[PDB]
RNA sequence: AUAUCA
């Protein structure tokens, strides 16, 4: 706990002390590139992708 | 790329981006070591840097599909600038400048879409339809304000943005038969359901009415009850049937006004559909007030 | 065994801060390179050096 | 210096054009393409040049 | 949000005691310090668990789906 | 043999030939028979000298 | 086990000369021998992931079962009463013990002076129970019979554990046995190595034999891919 | 570009 460090009760941590939820959100667009080119939502196949 | 050691026809290879290597998944031979981040590399061309402080920002993105490849900066005011040299170097760009100015007809399309409440994908199709047909000998000498009025319905008819030809007649301009022939010589190089949302909104009807009118109109066509009447009339008629069936009614005069049809014509379609009103309605329609199928005007 | 010292003990309101070791930790040994300079890319995010 | 730096060599008559490594391009998605600011600035030099050549 | 089962410091089940505590306050009018002690919560580690709880769950329930 | 996942393991094998063997994917990551002069790119291990630094 | 080897070949007519040469070079005449090998592969009807309990990639491979057979099982009546010596080759309840082997594709390396192959082997001594046939046992492991071949030949014991086999191979099927070596004999020189030293020493022994036969018969390193039994 | 970290 020297030089601004601290000791935590590992027992307490198990009991839920200081736990937190974490939510990240990923976004994605299906963009339209002009008259013909359009992105697609699908599972890509490794042979033609 | 294909592994020099193995060589199987479907060349199974992975891009281990994290270690910056391109590996053959079978033998494990590394096929490349120099590997670049395309996201961050693209960040150097299209960034958020408008001020000019980013040393990473060093290029700019262009659109080779629409404006070809015309690289050109603009003489403008900087921090330490005399307003004299800007004028001279700009008055000097005037002598070096016809078709490089007809690109301001894109500004005519952009200002028309924004006046017609049209999306960013429609403008870019109208600008590509106009670039590939404004110098055609097949169009020759058509009304130059009616060939760009026709390329907006060409851009809307691919981007799935419902816009009747009479909707673009209201914008500019359009001479009907003149921008109707031009809409065909370029084409060589709507439905009931389309109008229903807008007309209903102006009508001030509920979702329930809209849905039923929408169902009736489709059935009317499916049934082929209205042989050749214009879809706008069909829709206005169907709106009349459904609305009359529900509590908040709208009259022919009011429906016609919104649909931009005439009561007589709405009457014409309506009576044709009325006979099969039963078949027309959605099944779980709830006629309210006092308007059941039997009671509908029948007019 | 009793401590020769007596400890100042009691509840104190402690806060959990946004800086957690696992979102910080980073190591690299050959990886993605810039195009222009042909040097290691930037930031933990990009697996930079 | 008579060998490496005669004063006549300060005024530009010919312009060394740097290769792509110095001004990389990127080809995104057929309707998106990114050129380096130098490639822009060069094209202006060229355009301004081609113009003045025609005038003389 | 939602009463902790077990006190962090010693792990005495505190999960059962919530409603009982909230009851000894409304129904019995009793002060917080006596209710806690009635419920046998003697060590301050256990006391702080109930005394300083904020049952946010009850607000969370106020939203429809 | 330990490989890239076990602690005292290795990531690559560099042959005389110059080409890098990725122990993570090479089908021969098991039956890899070393030759004097090759390089094994092995994990950092207890008692290796390393530069430690605190910025500024 | 590490098997270091070199291969060669000769046509039927080169037999006597080769036997005479190897007899003088090694000091001993040839010794007749045979072996039956049955190869098995993972059952295709069953399918399992190809990974460890540690989630590490495992490559599916064939298992080779090999044993001998009494020579009398290879001599018909036309073969009857013919010196049971090297010249014979020209005119061409429970389970038994077997040798079970799984081998790896030879060590990689350009300009290898010999082929070097790792071989995992165990010995099957006997069986008991319901399905005690070696076939059932292989099935119990999740394998099925694929193919099998008979090899007949003569061998020579030389110095430092070097062994030379002159062999003929026949694949066995009800449709008939076809001689893979039709035309001549497959020549094999090898040493089995259970330290780098003994490996470089063994290479030398093989290299000296190659050197000693240069001009007459050539011994070379076969293609790694031709010594890979992995299923695919 | 802002916010932030020692
Ligand atoms: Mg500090
Ligand atoms: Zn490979
Ligand atoms: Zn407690």
């Amino acid at each position: 706990n020297q030089e601004d460090s601290m000791i935590m009760n590992q027992s307490s941590i198990d009991r839920g002390l200081f736990r937190s939820l974490f939510f990240r959100s990923y976004m994605d667009q299906e963009k339209k590139y002009g008259m013909s080119i359009t992105e697609t939502f699908e599972k890509p196949q490794r042979t033609n992708t | 790329l294909t592994c020099p050691e193995c060589k199987v026809y479907p060349p199974k290879i992975v891009e281990r981006f994290s270690e910056g290597d391109v590996v053959c998944a079978l033998c494990g031979l590394v096929l490349s070591d120099k590997l670049v981040d395309t996201r961050s590399e693209w960040r150097t061309f299209s960034n958020d840097d408008h001020n000019g402080d980013d040393p990473s920002r060093v290029g700019e993105a262009s659109n080779p599909l629409l404006d070809g490849n015309n690289l050109s900066t603009r003489i403008g005011k900087g921090e330490t600038t005399d307003m004299r040299f800007t004028k001279e170097l700009n008055k000097a760009q005037g002598k070096n400048v016809k078709d490089n100015e007809v690109q301001a007809a894109f500004a005519k399309i952009t200002m028309l879409c924004d006046a017609a409440e049209l999306p960013k994908i429609v403008k870019d199709c109208a600008k590509e339809a106009y670039k590939l047909c404004h110098d055609e000998k097949t169009l020759k000498g058509k009304s130059m304000e009616s060939i760009m009025a026709a390329s907006i319905l060409i851009g809307c008819r691919r981007a799935e943005v419902a816009r009747t030809f009479k909707e673009i007649q209201s914008l500019i301009h359009v001479k009907t038969k003149e921008f109707g022939k031009t809409l065909n010589i370029m084409k060589n190089i709507a439905q009931n359901l389309t109008y229903i949302p807008r007309f209903c909104s102006h009508l001030g009807l509920p979702m329930q009415v809209t849905t039923s009118a929408e169902y009736t109109a489709k059935k009317c066509k499916e049934i082929k009850e209205i042989a050749g009447k214009s879809p706008i009339t069909i829709a206005v008629v169907s709106i009349y049937l459904n609305i009359l069936l529900f509590q908040i009614p709208i009259t022919a005069a009011k429906v016609g006004q919104t649909l931009q049809v005439t009561e007589g014509t709405i009457k014409s379609g309506y009576k044709i559909l009325y006979e099969h009103r039963d078949k027309l309605v959605d099944p779980q329609l709830i006629a309210n007030g006092v308007v059941s199928l039997d009671n509908l005007p029948g007019v | 065994k009793k401590l020769m010292a007596q400890i100042f003990f009691g509840p104190t309101y402690y806060q959990r801060l946004r800086h957690m070791v696992d979102d910080k930790i980073h190591a690299r040994a050959r990886g993605p390179m810039q195009v222009l300079t042909r040097q290691p890319v930037e930031g933990r995010s990009r697996d930079g050096g | 210096n008579e060998v490496f730096s005669r004063p006549e060599w300060m005024i530009l008559t010919c312009l060394p054009v740097p290769p792509p490594p110095v001004r990389p391009s990127i080809s995104f998605n057929e309707s998106q393409r990114g050129e380096d600011d130098l490639t822009f600035k060069l094209a202006d030099i060229l355009k301004a040049n081609i113009s003045l050549e025609t005038l003389e | 949000m939602i009463v902790p089962v077990r006190c962090f410091s010693c792990g005495k089940v505190v999960g059962d005691k919530w409603e009982s505590y909230l009851n000894l306050l409304q129904e019995d009018e009793l002060d917080e310090g006596t209710a806690l002690s009635r419920l046998g919560l003697k060590r301050y580690c256990c006391r702080r668990m109930i005394l300083t709880h904020v049952d946010l769950i009850e607000k969370f329930l106020r939203y429809n789906p | 043999r330990n490989g890239p996942n076990e602690h005292p393991g290795a990531k690559y094998v560099i042959r005389d030939s110059g080409d890098r063997i990725d122990l993570r994917y090479s089908k021969r990551a098991g039956d890899i028979q070393l030759q004097y002069g090759w390089k094994v790119e092995r994990h950092i291990m207890d008692n290796d000298p390393v530069l430690f630094n605190r910025q500024p | 086990v590490q098997q270091l080897s070199l291969f060669g070949s000769i046509g039927d007519d080169g037999y006597d000369l080769l036997i005479s040469t190897l007899t003088t070079i090694s000091g001993n005449p040839p010794l007749l021998y045979n072996s039956l090998c049955t190869v098995w592969k993972p059952n295709p009807s069953y399918d399992v992931e190809n990974v460890n309990s540690r989630n590490q990639l495992v490559e599916p491979n064939r298992i080779k079962l090999s044993k001998e057979v009494p020579f009398s099982y290879l001599i018909d009546e036309t073969m009857m009463d013919k010196p049971l010596n090297f010249r014979i080759l020209k005119s061409f309840e429970s389970c038994s013990p077997w040798s079970l082997q799984i081998s790896d594709i030879p060590a990689a390396g350009n300009n290898r002076s010999v082929s070097m192959q790792t071989i995992a082997e165990t010995i099957i001594l006997s069986s008991a129970g319901k399905n005690s046939s070696v076939s059932s046992l292989m099935n119990g492991l999740g394998y099925v019979f694929e193919f099998q071949y008979l090899t007949i030949g003569v061998k020579f014991f030389m110095k430092h554990g070097l062994i030379l086999e002159l062999q003929k191979i026949w694949q066995i099927e009800e449709a008939g046995n076809s001689q893979i070596t039709s035309g001549g004999f497959l020549l094999k020189a090898y040493i089995n190595v259970s330290d780098i030293d003994r490996i470089n020493y063994t290479e030398t022994a093989l290299m000296n034999l190659k050197k000693e036969l240069q001009g007459y018969i050539e011994l070379s390193v076969p293609d790694r891919q031709s010594m890979d039994s992995r299923v695919a």
